[PDB]
C-alpha cells in the first residue's frame, strides 16, 4: 500500500508542474500565444529605447512582438526582427474573395491598359500566383515606424498603412522606414 | 555520505505524505452527507469563523492606517493624490487581504484544529468511535473542513472592507486630502468583476490550502503530547508556503 | 446551544454589510446601467490605446460605453462599436413633437425649401414619418474623435457637436474623425 | 532560513508582477526598481518575515 501513497503522491506533483506550465504561457509571460505567426523585419537608421516584446500596431491594435534588435558594424544600420499574427493581417481563404476583386482590379486599370500589352494574360497571371501564397494585408506604398503612445508610455513599432499597389511575402524585409526622434532633439527645435 | 542518505530519506517520507492527503480529501468530498451534518456544521462555523472575528478586524484595521500613511508619504511628492483612494482600495482588494487574511488564519484557526483534531488521536477518542461503527471521518474530520471552505472567504471580505475605511480615517480626515476625490477616485478605476470577485476566487483556493493541510496533520499525528505541538508548526509552515506559492500562480493568470 | 446557532446569523449580517459596501460604495457597478441602450458604430484612423469599457462624452457627460475596437483590414482602419443610452441621448414620448417642430421650424422653412427640388408634400411628410422613431440627439455633422482627460489619464471619445439638419438614425457610421495625437504625431506637426 | 528564503522569493515575484501592471499605463516604469525596493525594505520585509 505505501507503494500506492507514493504514487498517488508523485502524481500530484506532477500535476502541481502542468498547472505551472500552463498558467505560464496563458499569462504571455513565456512562449510564443499568438497563432500561426509569420516573421518580417525592418532597417532603421536609429532605434532608441526599444527592447523585445514590444507593441507592433496597425492603427493602434496590437498585431505582433518584437524579438530581437542587431546592429552592423560596416553600414551602421540597426535591424529590428518582429513576428506577427497572421490571424487578422493576412488574407486566408475566405478573405481571398475580398482582394481578387480588389488587387486585380487595380491590375485592369486605366493606366495599365495602353502601356504593356492589350492582350496579354500576364496581368491576370500576376496575382492569383501572388494572391493565394505567401500575402499580407501590407502594401507596398507603406513605411513603418516608431513612436510613444502616450509621450510617456515605451516604444512602440507603427505602420503607417500608406496607398496600396501590392502586398509582401510571409517573410519579407520592409524598405520604407522612418527613424525615431528622440528627446534631446525636439528641446532644439522647440526652444 | 549518511546526511545525503538521511536528507533524500526526509524527502521521500514527505511525497509519500502528500499522497495520503491526497486520498483523505477524495473520501471527505465524494460522499452524500449523513443524518445531521448540518446541525454540527453550524456550530463548526462558531469555533472556526467567528472566534476568528476578532483579529480579522483589529488586524485588518492596522494595515489600512499603513496603506494610507505610507501611500500620501509618496503621492505627494508627484502631486497626484486623487489616485490615494484607488491605489488604497487596489493593494487591498487584489493582492494584500487575499494573502494577509490567509496568514493569520493559519495562525489563528488553522493550527487550533490540529491540536483539537490532534488532542482526540492521542487520548484514543477516534479509535473509541470506531469500535462503535461510527466513521470518524464523516463524524469528525468532514464538518470542520467545510466550516474552513465557507469562513475563509467570508472573512477577506471583512478585511477588506474594514481595510478601505481605515484607510479613509487616516487618509480624509487626519491628512486632509478630499472626501470627494477620494470616493470618485475608486468607482472609476476599480471594477467589480475583474477586482472584487477574483479577489474571493483567490481565496477560496487560499481556504482549501489552510485547511486541508490542517486537518490532515492533526489526523495523522503520531499519538504523543509532544508530537502533537511538532504537528502544530508543521502546519503553520507548509500554509504559509502554499499561501505565497498559489498566490504568484493566481496573479500570472489574473493580471497577466 | 442557542448561542451557536445565533453566533453564526451575526456572522453572516457583518459579512453581508461589508460585500454590500464593497459593490456599492467602492467598486463601479451601481454607476454602470445602460439605460435601455442601443448600438451605434463608426471607423477610426487612428486608436491609440483606447481601452474597451470606456467612456463616450458628447459635452463632458459620460453617454456610452466601448465594446469593440478591431481592425477592419480592407481598408486597414479601425471598427469601434459603442453603446450609447435610449433616455440621455434621444426623444422620448413628449418629445417627439419638439423634433418635428424644429423640422418646421429651421428645415422646413421656405427659404429653405425654395433652395431644392420642387415639391409641396414631399420632405414635408418624410419630416412627420422618418422623424418619429429611429432617432437620437446626435445631428449628423458631428464627429466623433478620441481624447484624453489631464495629461495622464485614459482614453475617451469625445463627439462634437454643431450644424444638421437630419439626424443619425440607428447603428449608424458617424461621418468624419480625427485620430489621438502622441509625441510621435504632434512634434512631427508643430513645425 | 529556508522558509524565509523561498517565501521571501515569492513575494518579489509577486511586486515585480503587480507593480508592472500598474506602472506601465502611466507608462513611468523606470520606478519599477524604486517600488519595489521601497515597499520591501521599509515595509514588507519588516513585517511579513515577523509574521513568518
Amino acid at each position: 500500500s505505501r507503494t500506492s501513497e507514493l504514487a498517488v503522491g508523485i502524481f500530484v506533483i506532477i500535476f502541481g508542474i502542468a498547472l505551472f506550465f500552463l498558467a505560464m504561457k496563458v499569462s504571455g509571460l513565456v512562449g510564443t500565444n499568438l497563432s500561426d505567426g509569420y516573421t518580417m523585419k525592418a532597417q532603421f537608421d536609429n532605434v532608441n529605447g526599444l527592447k523585445p516584446r514590444a507593441k507592433v500596431t496597425m492603427s493602434g491594435v496590437t498585431i505582433g512582438r518584437v524579438d530581437s534588435i542587431t546592429l552592423d558594424p560596416v553600414t551602421r544600420l540597426a535591424t529590428v526582427t518582429f513576428d506577427l499574427d497572421g490571424k487578422l493581417t493576412s488574407f486566408n481563404a475566405e478573405q481571398l474573395k475580398e482582394v481578387q476583386k480588389n488587387a486585380l482590379d487595380e491590375l485592369r486599370y486605366s493606366s495599365d491598359y495602353t502601356q504593356a500589352t492589350p492582350a496579354q494574360q500576364k496581368t491576370m497571371e500576376q496575382q492569383l500566383i501572388s494572391n493565394m501564397n505567401s500575402i499580407t494585408s501590407i502594401d507596398e506604398d507603406a513605411y513603418i515606424m516608431v513612436a510613444t503612445n502616450g509621450l510617456l508610455g515605451e516604444k512602440y513599432l507603427k505602420i503607417v498603412p500608406g496607398g496600396g499597389l501590392n502586398y509582401l511575402k510571409r517573410g519579407d524585409t520592409i524598405s520604407n522606414t522612418q527613424g525615431t526622434m528622440d528627446l534631446e532633439d525636439l528641446i532644439s527645435k522647440f526652444i | 555520505m549518511n546526511t545525503i542518505a538521511w536528507l533524500g530519506r526526509l524527502v521521500i517520507e514527505r511525497i509519500r505524505g502528500i499522497g495520503v492527503a491526497a486520498l483523505m480529501l477524495l473520501q471527505i468530498i465524494f460522499s452524500l452527507p449523513s443524518a445531521g451534518g448540518f446541525g454540527r456544521f453550524v456550530y463548526q462555523m462558531h469555533r472556526v469563523g467567528v472566534m476568528s472575528l476578532l483579529i480579522i478586524t483589529v488586524s485588518g484595521l492596522f494595515i489600512g492606517l499603513v496603506l494610507g500613511l505610507q501611500g500620501y508619504s509618496i503621492l505627494v511628492n508627484v502631486g497626484s493624490e486623487s489616485m490615494l483612494g484607488t491605489m488604497v482600495s487596489l493593494t487591498l482588494l487584489r493582492e494584500l487581504a487575499p494573502v494577509v487574511a490567509a496568514l493569520l488564519f493559519a495562525g489563528r484557526a488553522g493550527s487550533a484544529l490540529t491540536a483539537e483534531i490532534g488532542s482526540m488521536k492521542q487520548s484514543e477518542q477516534l479509535a473509541s468511535m470506531e469500535m462503535i461503527g461510527v466513521d470518524p471521518l464523516k463524524q469528525i474530520v468532514s464538518p470542520r473542513l467545510w466550516a474552513g471552505i465557507v469562513s475563509l472567504p467570508m472573512l477577506t471580505v471583512i478585511f477588506a472592507a474594514i481595510g478601505i475605511v481605515g484607510g479613509k480615517l487616516v487618509g480624509v480626515d487626519f491628512l486632509g486630502v478630499d472626501e470627494g476625490s477620494f470616493w470618485s477616485g475608486m468607482q472609476n478605476n476599480v471594477q467589480f468583476g475583474h477586482d472584487v470577485v477574483n479577489g474571493i476566487i483567490k481565496s477560496i483556493v487560499f481556504a482549501l490550502l489552510c485547511t486541508w493541510i490542517a486537518v490532515f496533520q492533526g489526523y495523522a499525528c503520531d499519538p504523543t503530547p509532544e508530537g502533537i505541538a511538532t504537528a502544530m508548526t508543521r502546519t503553520v509552515v507548509y500554509s504559509s508556503l502554499c499561501v505565497l506559492g498559489f498566490d504568484f500562480v493566481l496573479t500570472a493568470v489574473m493580471f497577466g
